[PDB]
DNA sequence: ACTAATAGATTAGAGCCGTCA
RNA sequence: UGACGGCUCUAAUCUAUUAGU
């Protein structure tokens, strides 16, 4: 019988300095807000490919719409979204070995094949990228298995953009099953696809859709994400870490402290201490010399709780007096509630307190401008709490709502979880393929 | 909104219409809205129109309206509870390897 | 000191489905 | 890897209680 707390939904920044909640919406009213034009594509692969590639590239040039358009807006040509000029007239294109020189079944050993697969395409890659003349940006290759993660593993070294598409993406049509019928059906989502796909070209060519500029100033957010490694020793040392939007001169600043800080053990999950300082000075020299300051505050992100002598550890690091607070989050609370009347399910933004530390919060729902839900069943909520350091309540709990929208790598409304973890696991699985790199490049863009 | 209402023009104070400060799509609904009831003449759509009828506002219908409701949650309480619990120590009430 | 069992409570990996009547 | 969510199973450490030596 407790009543619940809404808490507002914070706006992006678009062109021309103006505000909007979809980022779509704006994207379809005003656009981008850097300007790319750069978009001279290369692709590798087979005839058929090839051949359905050049077809979808002349056929996302007019405008389309899904089935039902008062949820998803309508979808305009490239040209009239972005501005730029994307054509199938400009393409360099190479030819994989019609034969096979790795045997069909997967008999002999599917590593063996996999390997084999991921060195003749960087082995060309490599070669075109050293041996041609032209500039090209982007790498749309086609595929007729844990493959990629090999494939960015090796090709980080050479510092060059990359997109991956499946075959049975396109010809979804025709791709029929045993019995005769289609496999996917995708009549209902092709203009968010489009949308996905050129945002992600987009953001990928060197240019960002939206920026934010509702944020306190002088404050710097981290996140880390823990993952098993498993050679000899199972040695889980993990501690990818993440992004963090130190301040500067009007921007966000999305770069991100890397480097796998071992931690030997198999069972222990939380920290040792000098790694635990490696980072955090790692993690402030960034700060230090892009803003020539001291931040006043330090906000840190956990998917898990984290032992205390790592906390005197961080004591000393505090310069003057920026404390640094440390937060938890869960996934998984079953607190299924149910609407008292109708069919319908609660809306994202209510939010719970049992203490001044607890939280519960619902980040998903339904939104009223789209008249339908986030979910299929029920939504269930989350769960947060300051483990470490004193602060208000509803602060972290606005914080990590409005740090619920940038993803780039897609354009929903909104997502589950705050994307400063989410970018962290990501590049978690792919960096660990091969670990003998030294110094990783720190871009967002490499990594998806 | 840098210049102050009151200086706007000589020739235009009985007029009021419409200000930018806030957005540009709100405005645009409303400027809109003024030439319907003003009845500017009617152009046709061309038939693939009325779709931009819905994005053209800044919102559809997102709004914050302060009607309550109620939720069925899905715990279920306890009102009384015992009030001691026993303790005891004999080491052979039962054989050793027997479960309990 | 450690290898046997007891259960509660955290934690991470993978593998299946639908696509919003 | 288009992207999201909702589910299922498998396993694993940290406490705290035993008895074999
Ligand atoms: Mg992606």
């Amino acid at each position: 019988m407790k009543e619940l707390i809404y808490i507002e939904e914070p706006s992006i920044l678009f062109a021309h300095g103006q505000k909007c909640t979809d980022p779509r919406d704006g994207l379809a009213l005003f656009g981008p807000l850097n300007q790319i034009y750069g978009i001279k594509s290369g692709v590798v692969g087979t005839q058929k490919g090839l051949q359905i590639f050049k077809s979808y590239l002349d056929k996302i040039q007019k405008p389309i719409y899904n089935h039902n358009n008062i949820t998803r807006p309508m979808f305009p040509g490239f040209e009239a979204v972005f501005g730029c000029k994307w054509e199938s007239q400009n393409i360099v294109f190479k030819e994989i070995t019609d034969e096979e020189i790795r045997r069909y079944l997967f008999n002999a050993s599917t590593h063996k094949r996999t390997y084999d697969l991921v060195t003749l395409f960087n082995d060309k890659i490599i070669t075109a990228n050293k041996n041609d003349e032209e500039r090209v940006d982007v790498w749309f290759v086609i595929v007729p298995a844990q493959f990629h993660d090999q494939l960015k593993a090796r090709l980080l070294e050479h510092t060059i953009p990359t997109q991956i598409l499946r075959e049975s993406t396109l010809a979804w049509r025709d791709f029929k099953n045993t019995f005769g019928a289609p496999i996917r059906d995708f009549s209902k989502i092709e203009g968010h696809l489009a949308w996905t796909i050129s945002t992600a070209a987009y953001y990928k060519a060197g240019g960002k859709p939206w920026k934010l500029g509702d944020i306190r100033p002088g404050v710097c957010y981290l996140g880390l994400v823990y993952k098993k490694i498993e050679k000899s020793k199972n040695p889980q040392n993990a501690c990818c870490a993440a992004q963090m939007f130190l301040d500067n001169g009007d921007g966000t600043v999305f770069k991100g402290e890397v480097g796998p800080w071992y931690n030997p053990e198999k069972g222990e999950y939380h920290l040792k201490p000098k790694e635990a300082k490696a980072l955090l000075t790692q993690a402030l020299e960034s700060y230090k010399e892009q803003n020539k300051s001291y931040p006043k505050e330090v906000f840190i992100h956990a998917r898990t709780r984290f032992n205390d002598e790592e906390w005197n550890a961080f004591n000393e690091v505090t310069p003057k007096n920026t404390n640094l607070v440390g937060v938890t989050i869960t996934k998984s609370k079953p607190l299924k509630l149910y609407k008292t009347e109708g069919a319908f399910p609660i809306m994202r933004g209510n939010a719970y307190i049992v203490d001044e530390k607890k939280a519960f919060l619902w980040t998903l729902g339904f939104v009223p401008k789209l008249q339908s839900t986030l979910s299929m069943e029920v939504p269930n909520p989350i769960f947060i709490e300051i483990n470490k350091g004193e602060a208000e309540i509803q602060q972290v709990l606005k914080d990590i709502l409005a740090l619920t929208k940038l993803n780039y790598n897609a354009c929903i409304y909104a997502d589950g979880e705050p994307v400063t973890l989410r970018f962290a696991n990501k590049i978690g699985e792919i960096l660990t393929a091969s670990t003998e790199i030294k110094t990783p490049p720190l871009a967002f863009k490499y990594y998806i | 909104e840098n210049l102050s209402y009151d200086d706007i023009n000589i020739e235009i104070v009985r007029l009021n219409a419409i200000d930018f400060k806030k957005s540009w799509a709100k405005g645009l609904q409303d400027l809109l809205d003024a030439f319907e009831k003003q009845n500017v003449p009617k152009k046709p759509p061309d038939h693939s129109k009325s779709n931009l009828l819905y994005q053209q506002i800044f919102l559809h219908d997102k709004q914050a309206i302060e009607k309550e409701e109620t939720y069925d949650s899905n715990w279920f309480p306890i009102i009384s509870f015992p009030n001691e619990l026993r303790f005891h120590r004999y080491d052979w009430r039962l054989p050793k390897q027997f479960d309990v």
